[PDB]
């Protein structure tokens, strides 16, 4: 599994022919050239890579295991939906009428958490999180022009991590030959770094238990019952009960490049949701597992956890 | 009721559906339709057991109930959405499962019914310029499926008569504390036993049923199916637009009025207003946010009384499409700028005419306010009060809430703006900026009278002021955010979060206690700012003095600044005025939220910066 690290930058298209320089002078703008720089678009590599991206096919040959964002503090993740605000408290499943339920203890207040904290959470060692440990990401404001003015907002991010499973497309070699790549459908370019190793978060060892949990780190497409079904068959274990702690479905669209049309809308369990499972017999919880539809496009990344 | 069973109804989604709106009319339609769905669900329970068996909301005086069940002749009050998306009722155990399936069906059929009626209405009115056969494709499964699956009506129930070890039931449900174990003790006292009937711990049962109910709602709302590929709705951009799978973007747009393709849900939304009109002969007084904005200082009335006639004349002149019923089609034609971008020389008359009017009457209000109010800690405060007698006190609480929402909230809003929703302790209203503060204050005050220095029943609120051109979706998001993340985030809640979002993108937020509104309104400071740009620099200088702690201290800095900017007509007046303004600033500081004096001064002066903005309060 390779780890690709993107460092995004917005592109400013400047002209050598401008009216008033007093403007850019007051802002102290400096335009320094970047010699020997290798740029390129993902709309061009997708350069021989045609042999791994089906023409008119929805998914590629390789699998995008998942994507995570990072700030100056490193990689961060949506605060697990069962962590309620008061200090933030971790609330585990209770029971009633033989059914797993989430005891009422307050409203969930969204935010992010560092991999460090999520790691303690997945091991069931986290009881609460000091509010200064919970991250809030500032929204970036841009004026969008499609190619009518638009309002474009997105999270203030420093890094984007992509985990890729390459069956033999030579992706590591292609990417390694580039320093910069312009993203898809945006005037953004990014620096590219490629590491030939799999991340710690995926090599964890949770041991074996009957009370397991699965944190959805990327949107996971599928009806609850189906996901719980896929989980049983994948782990060859029976699930006597489960509880999905989530908010509401998020609409996933996508562009069908073959049809020159938008893809059919799909609904997904949003990142941050936690699936609490109670197996019949002990299971050795995997560090991570892919569930639902469009796995190869990055959806369905679930991180294994434990609860008591 | 044979075997008493507590039943809970939950309908989602709410805010996401309301936010998917382009005009005020859509906004009102989403909210009203939501209340309509709950009503359809409750009538299923009333038919079998009557209203007295519906604990919450209180049907007794619900307009919807009086007009659609007991068939009365209620008026425009029917326009308000008074039913929340959640309800609790006592029914018969053997009937519960039927009732569940029965509620899902009446809601499903009602929506399909509105959809087909909407398709007919749409084609017969130019909404969608389509073929004769193509009209039948609008009713195919793909579109029907979207209507059938958009809303989730979830029902869960529990027997009130079954016996259980009280301690173990609450412990296992993760509800056991000291305060709860203590209550459970007094319970085991009354009935010399610890194994009681579920209704014995009713207060804790409501909380547990809520959790059991929430488990089910998330399980059902995710049982959705995929949609056909194609261009999406222009209003929500989420669901496939009708004919979105048959045409390219350009040809799809040409088939729709205003070139805005709609999806099944947003079509129902556009039709809902006429449906209600045909059903009750009623329609909202203000249809656009612009209509609510022009209520500022009676500009709309004034202008209409001294320029209303001519404008329509010169309008009709430029074109006959801008006029109708001797009045403009859209209220935005009241803005010069609308003509310049939305027979040239024939238009130059309109522009010059309007600009001229603005000279004598003043520029037209372009900002309006969105008010959202919501009870603080209602869940705990209610169960606390309730802590077979309990259910009765719960009904009493609910009736007190329905009474407040139906009669009292309605009374302070009158026709000063548009009251869209009022479901008990919660409110959604669109108001002109010069009424927002007072309206919110009165609603908070009335709420306090209906439920009585350290009050137990409180309301927090968000008031967002925006330009009439601001996307409604974003405005609702920001109003909710002011309520949930700003006001409700203040320890002790009971706060009003005021946000001013200028067209330029600048965003000013002030967190205040309710009394700031009273104290400010009656202040000499308020009168002096209105007759001054002295106010602007005074506010600029104070704020600059509190980007950090001022060396000389807050009091000394405030006295100094007051002296530098406040003056009367003679030493006599100016001295008393400086002493009065200084003391009012200190009284106001008492009501601004903040972790310290620097933060309080900043919040107060940010608030002042907001209500003295000439663009918003011309
Ligand atoms: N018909 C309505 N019109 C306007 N506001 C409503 C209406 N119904 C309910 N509300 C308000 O919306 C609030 C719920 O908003 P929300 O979107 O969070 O729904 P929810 O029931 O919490 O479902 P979800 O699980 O999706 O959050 C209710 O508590 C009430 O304050
Ligand atoms: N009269 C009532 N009887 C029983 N339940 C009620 C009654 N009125 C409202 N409720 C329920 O209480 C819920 C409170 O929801 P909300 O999201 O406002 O939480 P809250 O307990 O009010 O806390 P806060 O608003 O401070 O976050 C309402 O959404 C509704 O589900
Ligand atoms: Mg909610
Ligand atoms: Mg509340
Ligand atoms: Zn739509």
């Amino acid at each position: 599994m390779i780890e690709v690290t993107f460092t995004p930058y917005d592109v400013l298209l400047f002209r050598e022919s401008r009216p008033f320089d007093a403007g850019s002078e007051s802002v102290a703008r400096s335009i320094i050239p970047l010699p020997q720089t290798v740029a390129g678009a993902i709309r061009t590599l997708l350069k021989g890579l045609k042999n791994c991206v089906g023409v008119g096919e929805e998914e590629p040959e390789f699998t995008l295991v998942g994507i995570a964002i990072g700030t100056e503090k490193g990689r961060i993740y949506p605060l697990p939906f069962n962590i309620i605000k008061s200090f933030y408290k971790v609330v585990n499943p209770g029971r009633f009428l033989g059914k797993l339920i989430l005891p009422p203890k307050g409203k969930y207040k969204s935010g992010y958490v560092t991999e460090s904290i999520l790691e303690k959470y997945l091991k069931g060692e986290l009881k609460e999180v000091e509010e200064n440990k919970v991250i809030r990401i500032e929204k970036e404001k841009r004026i969008g022009i499609k190619l009518m003015l638009y309002t474009v907002e997105f999270l203030r991010i420093e890094k984007i991590y992509a985990w890729i499973e390459d069956p033999g497309c030579g992706i590591k070699d292609i990417l390694s030959s580039y320093e910069f790549l312009t993203l898809g459908g945006e005037s953004r370019v990014a620096f590219v770094e490629v590491d030939d190793k799999t991340p710690d978060i995926f090599n964890r060892e949770l041991g074996s238990t009957k009370k397991a949990l699965f944190y959805f780190s990327t949107p996971t497409i599928g009806k609850v019952g189906e996901i719980v079904q896929e989980l049983e068959k994948r782990l060859n274990a029976k699930i006597d009960d489960y509880l999905l702690v989530s908010s509401r479905p998020t609409a996933i669209s996508g562009w069908d490049m073959h049809e020159k049309k938008p893809k059919g809308t799909k609904f997904a369990i949003p990142p941050g949701s936690v699936l609490f499972v109670e197996f019949k017999e002990e299971v050795e919880v995997p560090p991570y597992i892919k569930l639902g539809k469009l796995k190869k496009l990055g959806y369905g990344l679930a991180l294994g956890g434990i609860w008591e | 009721v044979k075997d008493p069973t507590l039943l809970r109804i939950k309908i989602v989604p709410v805010q996401p559906f309301i936010a998917n709106s382009r005009k005020q009319l859509d906004l009102w339609a989403s909210s009203h339709l939501l209340s309509m769905l709950m009503y359809k669900a409750l009538e299923v329970i009333v038919d079998k057991f009557g209203p007295e068996h519906v604990i919450y909301p209180s049907l007794r005086d619900q307009p919807f109930f009086l007009k659609f069940y007991l068939g009365e002749n209620i008026g425009d009050e029917i326009l308000v959405a008074n039913l929340p998306n959640k309800a609790l009722a006592i029914v018969s155990g053997k009937e519960a499962e039927k009732i569940e399936e029965e509620i899902k069906k009446r809601i499903r059929d009602f929506l399909l019914q509105l959809y087909r009626e909407a398709v007919d209405w749409a084609v017969e009115n130019g909404v969608v310029k389509v073929d004769r056969s193509e009209k039948d494709s609008m009713l195919k499964e793909a579109y029907l499926k979207i209507v059938r699956e958009y809303f989730t009506v979830s029902i869960t129930w529990v027997s009130l008569s079954e016996k259980e070890d009280i301690y173990q039931v609450t412990e296992n449900a993760g509800l056991s504390d000291e305060d709860v174990k203590k209550w459970l003790k007094f319970a085991e006292k009354k009935e010399n036993s610890r194994v009681l009937e579920r209704i014995a711990i009713y207060p804790l049962l409501v909380k547990i049923l809520d959790s059991l109910g929430e488990r089910k709602v998330t399980e059902e709302r995710f049982e959705k199916s995929e949609q056909l590929k194609g261009w999406k709705c222009h209003v929500c951009g989420e669901n496939l637009a009708i004919f979105g799978d048959m045409y390219d973007h350009d040809n799809l747009k040409s088939l729709w009025l205003d070139e805005e393709p709609l999806c099944p849900m947003c079509l129902i939304k556009r039709y809902y207003p006429v449906w209600i009109r045909s059903k009750t002969g009623q329609k909202i007084r203000f249809e656009s946010v612009v209509d609510v904005a022009l209520l500022y200082k009676n500009w709309r009335k004034i202008f209409d009384e001294k320029y209303g006639k001519d404008l329509v004349s010169k309008a009709r002149e430029v074109s006959e499409d801008f006029v109708k019923d001797n009045m403009l089609v859209d209220s935005d034609l009241y803005y010069s700028s609308t003509w310049e971008s939305g027979d040239e020389e024939k238009v130059k008359e309109v522009v010059d005419f309007l600009n001229a009017a603005y000279k004598e009457i003043g520029n037209p209000p372009k900002y309006y306010a969105i008010l959202v109010m919501d009870g603080d800690d209602m869940g705990k405060v209610i169960s606390g009060e309730v802590l077979y007698s309990t259910p009765q006190v719960h009904v009493a609480i609910s009736q007190a809430l329905a009474n407040f929402s139906i009669r009292e909230v309605r009374s302070v809003v009158k026709d000063e703006g548009l009251l869209i929703y009022a479901g008990g302790d919660d409110v959604l209203a669109i108001l002109p900026v010069d009424k927002a503060l007072e309206v919110a204050y009165k609603i908070r005050k009335e709420f306090g009278k209906s439920f009585e220095l350290l009050p137990g029943w409180k309301l927090s609120a968000g008031i967002l002021i925006v330009h009439y051109k601001h996307p409604l979706y974003d405005a609702l998001e920001k109003a909710r955010d002011l309520l949930n993340n700003k006001a409700k985030n203040v320890p002790g809640k009971d706060t009003l979060a005021i946000g001013l979002l200028k067209r330029s993108g600048s965003y000013y937020i002030s967190l205040v206690g309710w009394e700031l509104i009273r104290v400010f309104y009656n202040s000499e400071l308020r009168k002096k700012l209105l007759e001054e740009g002295v106010g602007k620099r005074f506010i600029y200088h104070v704020l600059r003095e509190v980007d950090t702690w001022p060396k000389v201290g807050i009091d000394e800095m405030l006295k100094f600044e007051v002296i530098r900017h406040i003056r009367g007509r003679n030493k006599e007046e100016t001295k008393e005025l400086r002493e009065k303004i200084y003391g009012e600033i200190k009284d106001l500081l008492e009501h601004v939220r903040g972790n310290n004096e620097v933060e309080k001064v900043r919040g107060l002066f940010t608030f002042l910066k907001i209500i003295t903005d000439a663009e918003v309060f011309p």
